[PDB]
């Protein structure tokens, strides 16, 4: 009946360039139970993504990965969504090529 | 430092369609390289690199025939553990394993280990001595006299000391070219502007592996880590590894600040600057 | 190789 809240990371895989060919990543852990919704999203709205294979670490909590293409520019805004039933509203993170 | 096989299993009963979902990963230290997912018709063990697909058909059948008969007993295994806890049919429940191998220098098996847990729980875990087992509570307790009364130890011992120290080692030779040559962090530290104006430093460790990796920042010495920030490794996308470590530093003296960056990749610390 | 289907919880 403990249930734990997912810890979230968004960031690249490269070094961001303006214009250049990369992979944004969002990173969810920690989370118990299984069940979760992320979503990686451009502008708010939700990119085609895929998610890995459901495992977890030597504590028993999940990790899950979503990524997908994307090509950073100066204008574009990204972010990672995640719901979960440990969330009373939705959990946004924005992507920074800095953090 | 010593390689390991892993096999990680999650079944969730799934109340709402009558049964449960298994995944099943494989792991070769920090490499996933099989997998497994019977919410898909006709599931069956894939592979997730190179090198584990130069097995033949029968290693594919005879995994893919394991993990089912696997999953089943899983399915099983929620709606006994639900009747332990006198649990409603109503809520969905969790049933993770957890096993593996650890090979030593010698090339033997230095470690071996076998845990379940329930609800996201310590249930049921097999001693060092691959001998006994410890029940987390009262339920797990009646699996651990029916396991004792099976003799099921020796069997998982065997395993443990056989066919998986064995597959590892099949393992680290086949894909030897990328499980056995470590791959060093690209490294570099970036300047930004902070609150207050406000400058911070970050220390950048991208595309190594293995995962275990330390970044720590140094101010003549004197270690900065109670008021510097790192986040968790996290996975690059490509099978390597990500991560940084931050601390505000005053403009004009960003330089006396070192980040020293340690990798079995790497021959020796390395010590970084901003530049 | 995955270890063996297990015995029965």
């Amino acid at each position: 009946f403990v249930a734990r809240p997912p810890k979230v990371q968004v960031y690249s895989r490269h070094p961001a360039e303006n214009g250049k060919p990369n992979y944004l990543n969002c990173y969810v852990s920690g989370f118990h139970p299984p069940q979760i919704e992320i979503d990686l999203l451009k502008n708010g709205e939700k990119m085609n993504a895929e998610q890995s294979d459901l495992s977890f670490s030597k504590d028993w909590s999940f990790y899950l990965l979503v990524h997908t293409e994307f090509t950073p520019n100066a204008v574009d805004q990204y972010s990672c969504r995640v719901k979960h039933v440990t969330l009373d509203k939705p959990k946004i993170v924005k992507w920074d090529r800095d953090h | 430092g010593p390689h390991s096989l892993s096999y990680f299993y999650t079944a969730v009963s799934r109340p709402d369609r009558g049964d449960s979902r298994f995944i099943a990963v494989g792991y070769v230290d920090d490499t996933q390289f099989v997998r497994f997912d019977n919410y898909a018709p006709n599931p069956r063990m894939e592979p997730r690199v190179p090198w584990i697909q130069q097995e033949g058909q029968e290693y594919w059948d005879r995994e893919t025939r394991n993990v089912k008969e696997t999953a089943q007993t899983y399915g099983v295994g929620l709606n006994t553990l639900r009747g332990y806890y006198n649990q409603s049919e109503a809520g969905s429940h969790t049933l993770q394993s957890m096993y593996g191998c650890y090979l030593g220098p010698d090339g033997l098996l230095l470690h071996g280990y076998r845990q379940d847990a329930y609800d996201g729980a310590d249930y049921i875990a097999l001693n060092e001595d691959l001998r006994s087992w410890t029940a987390a509570d009262m339920a797990a307790q009646i699996t651990k006299r029916k396991w004792e009364a099976a003799d099921e130890a020796e069997r998982r011992r065997s395993y443990l000391q056989g066919l998986c120290v064995e597959s590892l080692r099949r393992y680290l030779e086949m894909g030897k070219d990328t499980l056995q040559r470590a791959e060093p962090p690209k490294t570099h530290v970036t300047r930004h502007p902070s609150s207050d104006l406000g400058v911070t430093l970050r220390c950048w460790a991208l595309g190594f592996y293995p995962k275990e990796i330390s970044l720590t920042w140094q101010r003549e010495g004197q270690d900065q880590s109670q008021d510097m920030e790192l986040v968790e490794t996290r996975p690059s996308g490509d099978g390597t590894f990500q991560k940084w470590a931050a601390l505000v530093v005053p403009p004009g003296e960003e330089q006396s600040y070192t980040c020293h960056v340690q990798h079995e990749g790497l021959q020796e610390p390395l010590t970084l600057r901003w530049d | 190789n995955s270890d063996t289907v297990g015995w029965s919880w």
